[PDB]
RNA sequence: UUGGCACCUCGAUGUCGGCUCAUCGCAUCCUGGGGCUGUAGUCGGUCCCAAGGGUUGGGCUGUUCGCCCAUUAAAGCGGUACGCGAGCUGGGUUCAGAACGUCGUGAGACAGUUCGGUCCCUAUCCGUCGUGGGCGUAGGAAAUUUGAGAGGAGCUGUCCUUAGUACGAGAGGACCGGGAUGGACAUACCUCUGGUGUACCAGUUGUCGUGCCAACGGCAUAGCUGGGUAGCUAUGUGUGGACGGGAUAAGUGCUGAAAGCAUCUAAGCAUGAAGCCCCCCUCAAGAUGAGAUUUCCCAAUUAUAAGAUCCCUCAAAGAUGAUGAGGUUAAUAGGUUCGAGGUGGAAGCAUGGUGACAUGUGGAGCUGACGAAUACUAAUCGAUCGAAGACUUAAU
């Protein structure tokens, strides 16, 4: 199948034909490389790893993650590259074609096209049992001391344990998520973006993943 | 709006350029073009302006009218292909910029 | 709500591991008053 | 920006207008970390409203410096906003901005808070 | 929107003037109901001299809202009041003439039967 | 279930419904398979397999339960101190007051009905949801990963066309298989519709401060009213439910013995259910059974190398730790100069009006959180940890 990666950009619409309206995000994918093609003599599994946006190049007194380092940069060079930032692998893919070194192109996205995405999520602190999971809260009024707690958390002296798919209070937020079966709506080619139909997750600025619909 | 401007560059050709200018409380008609079949006509919507927000391709507004007794009202973006055109008629003075008083 | 038993001498130890303080920096005595 | 100080807006207007003055006057202060990332602000919109002079800037150049402080300098009486528009102004004509200058003094003994100093330049 | 213990007003010539809502026809705990939806009603207040007179039970259809529709164009239309009108057991009106006008989105919705009276379709 | 017995508890096992949460069992209420008949067709009826998921809003009296209007694919019976009061309520429940009736010679009762009436606790241990420091994984470190195993999602309806053909005495009615549009539910996001927006913009009353001109500020819920940027949000905006396969229940069968014939199970053997494992999403090598690649670093006890941390500037992250962006060869935050989006036409002079006012110079001026460019301010200074490939037993 086909993969590329990229960042979020922002959110607009456009019209149709019919003067419909279709809300899209807008991904910019530049700059993508292939690093190692894989085999199953080797690891036992057949994919392509990828990295996508450039870096710096190696520096002595070095204290950020702008410049690379040594075992970095001695990877980008074999497969003379540059130092690349991010890096994934992507497994369901044809491995006789995808030769390596070179770059990857919006092209092999037409236009009307079917896609999956993959990406984080946004960061919601400490926070409680009706906004994470979403269940009823208590009267206001009618002398009531329960408006917002988790009432009752288990049975009596049978079963003294306390189950533990339990519902409590914690941190909800940069997890991973997917989405299934969005479209292609139109493939630039200078500006190196291309555009979905539909919202998909992550903050500006974030990382995105895509990559081509398994299902009918 | 020059964020690093790969937004406002790629939805340049949905815009237009045919349509004139008009703040709010400045009467003006309005020549959709509705589909219900093979072919169908126009059917204008008449009234007042009292909403206008945004920029881009985002851009809307809307007008207000009285119909038989009842309110009407019809919000509509700006470069949408139904819009065949529109005709200011009449121009105003107000000191608002949002007109709700009018119910 | 209450207590039933006696903390040890242990798990009141055992629990203080990390109920220590820290030590400033180091410039060359002059401080790191950035 | 958006530092409240746990100092509800009627304060925090207050505190806020007595430091951009008082600095001024001694050019030298000493407060605590924060404050100061505040009052970074407040009177750097308050020069550049010096080099203007015009009769408007000095209309919007006293909704916030405050009441007239009947100073008195070497054999003389000023006012801090006939000093800022004469005497600042002309010193800070061919800068851009960036005109402060925050130093890490030691924490103090009660309440162990970074102080901090703050000057001119 | 219009949900149960809600009223209406009616515009018909079928001597019923306003009503109060106490259900709709979906049925999976349904909570709301906008344009074009079935629903079950009484009367509060009717007009001395008619056929449709106080204590009925009868089914009755939205034509306005204060909530409009989205249409797919992007474009929306929103009224300044309510509305409703009164139906029968063959899918059509009890009185004749309609008074006020009605919204496009009747003729997909099998209520020709009302647009083909209406004055002013919108 | 109403009970019988009186084995724990009276130096306290302290409470009937309803609200919030959930969890198991089938002797199945709906959906799912089929057999059976008077089921011609529909509609059922009967028994058989099946627990994956699903299982409504309101009126009267305390109401546990009871009756009633109105909808629904359906509006299930039982368990878990008649599930849950160190999580909520107190109508009901037996306190002291006072009426009304049966009773008593009187103190008072049997309540046969009504009205009024103080809810104590800073969570030690286990358990549970979430997040980190320390050793270890036969040299030390930076990136990418396999997946033994564990959890999660799982629902359904109507129109119409299929197709009036199999079948149905004809009307009626499938199989087939195509979509179209939906209700409830579960998750990401803010372009639209809209809600808030306490350091943003105009308007507006009262009173203190400049012996007043009002152009300004302070307090009076932000003094009130009209609007509203970034940001988090749903009533808004878009996807999802799977099909598909491997076999198994009942039940349909074929060769085929039983006993010639027979016969679905006996040697055989195809068939077939929303159920079960596999397919879809998420976490995972503390998986002490501690994995697999890629590249980088290499000694005179002992310094130090690859490489990280202290420390300072900040958010796309956040209770604190941690994660992430950047540290003068530098665009990190602030500021300054330009833009956006929002408000809705300043001050100050100049014409017109006796006057309070309106026009023009000018889509004016001001603008917190978003975007860009620019070294003017500070990220200085300098310190601290940190590896030198064991042994057999084989092949080399
Ligand atoms: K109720
Ligand atoms: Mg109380
Ligand atoms: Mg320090
Ligand atoms: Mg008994
Ligand atoms: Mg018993
Ligand atoms: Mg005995
Ligand atoms: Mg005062």
């Amino acid at each position: 199948t086909k993969g590329i990666l990229g960042r979020k950009i922002g959110m607009t619409q456009v019209f149709g034909e019919n003067g419909e309206l279709i809300p899209v995000t807008v991904v910019e994918a530049k700059e993508n490389v292939v690093l190692q093609k894989k085999t199953v003599e080797v690891d036992g599994y057949n994919a392509i790893q990828v990295g996508f946006e450039d870096k710096k190049a190696y520096k002595k007194d070095a204290k950020s993650n702008k410049y690379a380092n040594k075992p970095a940069e001695g990877h980008a060079k074999k497969a003379d590259a540059a130092p690349k930032r991010f890096i994934r692998e992507f497994r369901n893919v044809d491995v006789d074609a995808y030769e390596v070194g070179q770059e990857v192109s919006v092209d092999t996205f037409v236009a009307g096209d079917v896609i999956d995405v993959t990406g984080v999520s946004k960061g919601k602190g400490f926070q409680g049992a009706i906004k994470r999971h979403g269940q009823s809260r208590g009267p206001m009024s009618h002398g009531s001391h329960f408006h917002r707690a988790p009432g009752s958390v288990g049975m009596a002296s049978d079963a003294s344990r306390v189950f533990k798919g339990q519902k409590m209070p914690g941190r909800m937020g940069g997890n991973t998520v997917t989405v299934q079966n969005l479209e292609v709506v139109q493939v630039d080619t200078e500006n190196k973006v291309i555009l979905v139909k539909g919202n998909v997750p992550g903050p500006k600025k974030g990382l995105v993943e895509i990559r081509t619909s398994i299902k009918k | 709006m020059t964020n690093h401007k790969l937004i406002e560059a790629v939805t340049k050709s949905q815009l237009r350029t045919d349509l004139p200018s008009f703040r709010p409380g400045d009467t003006l008609r309005v020549h959709v073009r509705i589909i219900e079949g093979t072919r169908e006509r126009i059917q204008v919507f008449e009234g007042v302006v009292i909403k206008r927000r945004g920029g881009g391709v985002s851009e809307t507004f809307t007008v207000r009218k009285i119909s038989s007794g009842v309110g009407v009202e019809r919000t509509f973006p700006l470069h949408t292909p139904k819009i065949e055109k529109i005709e200011v008629k009449r121009r105003g003075k107000v000191r608002r910029a949002k007109l709700y008083y009018l119910r | 709500a209450v207590p039933k038993r006696r903390t040890s001498k242990t798990r009141k130890n055992k629990r203080r591991t990390h109920f220590k303080i820290s030590v400033p920096g180091m410039t060359e005595e002059y401080k790191l008053s950035h | 920006g958006y530092r409240k100080l746990g100092r509800t807006s009627d304060q925090r207007k207050a505190m806020l207008r007595d430091l951009a003055t008082s600095l001024i006057i001694s050019e030298r202060i000493e407060t605590t970390e924060a404050r100061a990332k505040e009052v970074r602000s407040v009177v750097e919109k308050l020069i550049t409203l010096g080099k203007k002079g015009d009769l408007a800037s000095r209309r919007n150049a006293a909704k916030t410096l405050r009441n007239v402080e009947i100073l008195n300098e070497d054999e003389t009486t000023q006012t801090a906003l006939q000093k800022l528009f004469g005497e600042i102004a002309e010193r800070y004509t061919e800068r851009q901005g960036g005109y402060t200058r925050i130093l890490k003094q030691g924490p103090r003994r009660g309440d162990g808070a970074e102080s901090v100093i703050i000057e001119l330049v | 929107m219009i949900q149960q213990e809600t009223r209406l007003k009616v515009a018909d010539n079928s001597g019923a003037r306003e009503v109060l809502t106490i259900k709709v026809l979906g049925g999976s705990g349904r909570k709301t109901a906008n344009i074009g939806d079935v629903i079950v009603c009484t009367v509060k207040n009717a007009t001395p001299g008619g056929v449709v007179k106080k204590g009925d039970v009868v089914k009755a259809v939205i034509v306005r809202t204060k909530s409009g529709v989205r249409r797919n164009d992007g474009s929306y239309i929103k009224f300044d009041e309510n509305a409703c009108v009164i139906i029968r057991d063959d899918k059509g009106p009890r009185g004749t003439r309609i008074f006020g006008p009605v919204a496009r989105e009747l003729r997909e919705g099998n209520f020709m039967k009302i647009v083909s009276l209406a004055p002013e379709v919108l």
